[PDB]
């Protein structure tokens, strides 16, 4: 049972997926988010991802089954990879800020410094794989 | 704030990459 606060923080990660706002993510949605990222899944793997979700069945994921779905190492690192464009360790504000505005959400440099300084750990302004892992993990 | 946001990529992510 989460907090106001962190609902509210969801609502706002749900709105990525959610592109034309009518509180339902489709799979051509999460398609749209996945190449934006960099990937290129199947029609029936986009399927796939919906259904390990999917509470009533009806081919979308609304935002109590979105909710849900937030409770590997090579995953992980994959993921990184995503957001280090430059491979160089560490993730930037700048390489937050990229794939934040592909995902077609244009932030202020304070609203990237503040996503960077909550998975900070050792406060030198960056994330790396370490931090990164702990934020999932 | 969006640290959720930052995790729910991330968990996207991780969805697709598990049924390669
Ligand atoms: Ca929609
Ligand atoms: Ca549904
Ligand atoms: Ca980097
Ligand atoms: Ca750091």
């Amino acid at each position: 049972q989460l907090t106001e606060e962190q609902i509210a923080e969801f609502k706002e990660a749900f709105s990525l997926f959610d592109k034309d706002g009518d509180g339902t993510i489709t799979t051509k949605e999460l398609g749209t988010v996945m190449r934006s990222l960099g990937q290129n899944p199947t029609e029936a793997e986009l399927q796939d991802m919906i259904n390990e979700v999917d509470a009533d069945g009806n081919g979308t994921i609304d935002f109590p089954e979105f909710l849900t779905m937030m409770a590997s190492e090579e995953e992980i690192r994959e993921a990184f990879r995503v957001f280090d464009k430059d491979g160089n360790g560490y993730i930037s504000a700048a390489e937050l800020r990229h794939v934040m505005t592909n995902l077609g959400e244009k932030l202020t440099d304070e609203e990237v410094d503040e996503m960077i300084r909550e998975a900070d750990i050792d406060g030198d302004g960056q994330v790396n794989y370490e931090e990164f892992v702990q934020m999932m993990t | 704030k969006k640290k959720a946001t930052f995790r729910a990529i991330t968990s996207t992510l991780a969805s697709s990459f598990k049924r390669r």
